[PDB]
């Protein structure tokens, strides 16, 4: 399989720049265009332009000239976009995708994205407390349990369960920002009940902008 | 610029129906040279970037099921998801795939209607671990329900509190196509350590009488 | 025996042939091409020729990089070709004017969408098919009497140009991939005049 790998989540201050890398494995690097796409929460999709590695050709969306810089290092399997003079209309999610195998066959593969967040704002890794499997969250013969991911900044964060050996029924809520200004979110999962004794559940939280990997063993109560 | 206006802007349907949406380029994506309509289709579901659906207006991409059907020519197009699956839950975009600049649609919000569905209520007092750093956060959890509309009531000591809560609803499921929700009550350490009754009451269409899961401060 | 040497890829519109030296005396060759991440696939076996048609292999995926090797055997030694990426490297073929027509005070000039050796199911894909928006055409137009070197460029297969009344113009087109580093331009089409 073909894999586009975008660089981790970033925070920058309303001024200087930010280099984003799309590292492509799974095909021939030079013969397919890589594409840059802005996506804002609830705005559709926005095409910044394109670049062909191995020939370095580029096409920009005229609304950006002054902003975007497409590059790629042929000989390291990675494409680059830098963005200057960052603002709020720059704060968004940015996307790398591969051109079409059959000529005008759209975008085929997409990078997983990267959140650009533009403010003069503090960095902050979160707090991670366990959410107790209890009667007060047990019904139908299953319990639901999770973690709160509180007082981190900025977006995003990821949680996985038991290093992703547990994929089903997880829920993760779009953290909103607190009266403080620090985001916060929870992530529970329902689960077959009797397991609660002999099965260990752990929320694998990461926040790159702060550089914190955090693991918390979720454990029951005694009443 | 070739502008693309999608319509309907949104649309909401039951599982199993047939859906149609239209895509309209400002001028023609018709390469009379080899008779091809140079239009493209994306699906974007919750929690993942655009999936490529169809190229050349009506060529189905590998894997993509045969129940989606592209059609149209020049400046009028139509994805028709015939017999909607629940997993089909996405926002779909057509994209000019002809001449530069590369452009996009507005997008089409496909949402799914279903049977009234009763929320499972759940509640979590803070952990000792939180109490340590002196933070008071109570969390309420409604699980898997239809529709989204739900009043989530708080009482501390049987008296009604609000707005020390902050609500947070998920996107639709792509299988049972339900919503699910949390509401976090937050206060001080000493505020928490004062009161005993803590209630989560609920209002919902799949509820005749407002349900509650309630606990006592350090019940364990 | 002698090992093969000067291995070159001879390719136009994806028709692809590996060539080499020497003309063999009391020896034979076998060509192997590589997917790069699978294996060495021979396409020619024990031949006395100094070329091998590899079209059927490269058109399976023209956006791949291919390696080849030529083994020598008596009537064992081998040599590696240069790397070849068809999409970026194959020469564009000589185009053909499909039609010109005098639309009012303007002329329409249509280029033929050239057929290639890339195959998908039962369709032999065309330039336009393979290259899409990467493909552009250039036109030259003038009456060979006063010789007015006026240039037009199009993203499609059609030109719409301004002309003078009663004046017979001559046309020639060129295929162009601006994005390329090498072989950006086809040779010129046969001239067509009014």
């Amino acid at each position: 399989q073909v894999h586009l790998q975008q660089s981790g989540a970033e925070l920058m201050k309303p001024g200087a720049s930010v280099k984003i890398s799309c590292k492509a494995s799974g095909y021939t690097f030079i013969t397919y265009w890589i594409e840059w796409v802005k996506q804002r929460p609830g705005h559709g999709l926005e095409w910044i332009g394109d670049i062909l590695p191995g020939s370095g050709s580029t096409n920009y969306n005229e609304n950006f000239k002054g902003k975007a810089t497409f590059t790629a290092d042929s000989s390291s399997n990675t494409a680059y976009m830098q963005l200057s003079s960052l603002t709020s209309e720059d704060s968004a999610v940015y996307y790398c995708a591969r051109s079409g195998y059959y000529g005008n066959s759209g975008f085929a593969y997409w990078g997983q994205g990267t959140l650009v967040t533009v403010s003069a704002a503090s960095t902050k890794g979160p707090s991670v407390f366990p959410l107790a499997p209890s009667s007060k969250s047990t019904s139908g013969g299953t319990a639901a349990l999770g973690c709160l991911v509180k007082d981190y900044f900025p977006e995003p964060v990821t949680v996985s369960w038991n290093s992703g050996a547990l994929t089903s029924g997880v829920h993760t809520f779009p953290a909103v920002l607190q009266s403080s200004g620090l985001y916060s979110l929870s992530s529970v999962v329902t689960v077959p009940s009797s397991s609660l004794g002999t099965q260990t559940y752990i929320c694998n939280v990461n926040h790159k902008p702060s550089n914190t990997k955090v693991d918390k063993k979720v454990e029951p109560k005694s009443c | 610029d070739i502008v693309m206006t999608q319509s309907p802007s949104s649309l909401t349907v039951t599982a199993g129906e047939k859906v149609t949406m239209s895509c309209k380029s400002s001028q023609s994506l018709l390469s009379s040279g080899n008779q091809k309509n140079y239009l493209t289709w994306y699906q974007q579901i919750p929690g993942q970037p655009p999936k490529l659906l169809i190229y050349w207006a009506s060529t189905r991409e590998s894997g993509v099921p045969d129940r989606f059907t592209g059609s149209g020519s020049g400046t009028d197009f139509t994805l028709t998801i015939n017999s909607v699956q629940a997993e089909d839950l996405a926002v779909y975009y057509c994209q000019n795939d002809y001449t530069y600049p590369l452009t996009f649609g507005a997008g089409t919000k496909l949402e799914l209607k279903r049977t009234v569905a009763a929320p499972s209520v759940f509640i979590f007092p803070p952990s000792d671990e939180q109490l340590k750093s002196g933070t008071a956060s109570v969390v309420c959890l409604l699980n898997n329900f239809y529709p989204r509309e739900a009043k989530v009531q708080w009482k501390v000591d049987n008296a009604l509190q609000s707005g020390n809560s902050q609500e947070s609803v998920t996107e639709q499921d792509s299988k049972d196509s339900t919503y699910s929700l949390s509401s976090t009550l937050t206060l001080s350490k000493a505020d928490y350590e004062k009161h005993k009754v803590y209630a989560c009451e609920v209002t919902h269409q799949g509820l005749s009488s407002p349900v509650t899961k309630s606990f006592n401060r350090g019940e364990c | 025996t002698v090992a093969a040497y000067n291995l070159t890829w001879k390719s136009t519109n994806f028709k692809t042939i590996l060539e080499w030296e020497p003309k063999p005396v009391n020896q034979v060759y076998t060509v192997q091409i590589s997917t790069k991440s699978g294996d060495w696939k021979s396409k020619c076996f024990y031949t006395t020729d100094t070329e091998c048609d590899l079209t059927d292999e490269i058109v399976k995926d023209v956006k791949q990089t291919y390696l080849a090797r030529v083994f020598s055997y008596p009537a064992p030694l081998y040599e590696n070709s240069p790397e070849f990426t068809p999409y970026l490297e194959t020469n564009l073929g000589q185009p053909t004017i499909q039609s010109f027509e005098q639309v009012g005070t303007k002329v329409n000039v249509t280029v033929e969408d050239e057929r290639t050796l890339v195959r998908r199911n039962n369709t032999f894909l065309s330039l336009r098919d393979v290259f899409g928006k990467d493909l552009i055409y250039t036109l030259y137009y003038w009456k060979s009497s006063s010789s007015g070197k006026k240039t037009a460029k199009t993203n499609t297969n059609e030109f719409l140009i301004d002309v003078d009344k009663g004046e017979n113009y001559c046309f020639s087109v060129q295929a162009v991939i601006p994005s390329r580093t090498v072989n950006r331009k086809s040779t010129d089409s046969p001239v067509e005049c009014m």
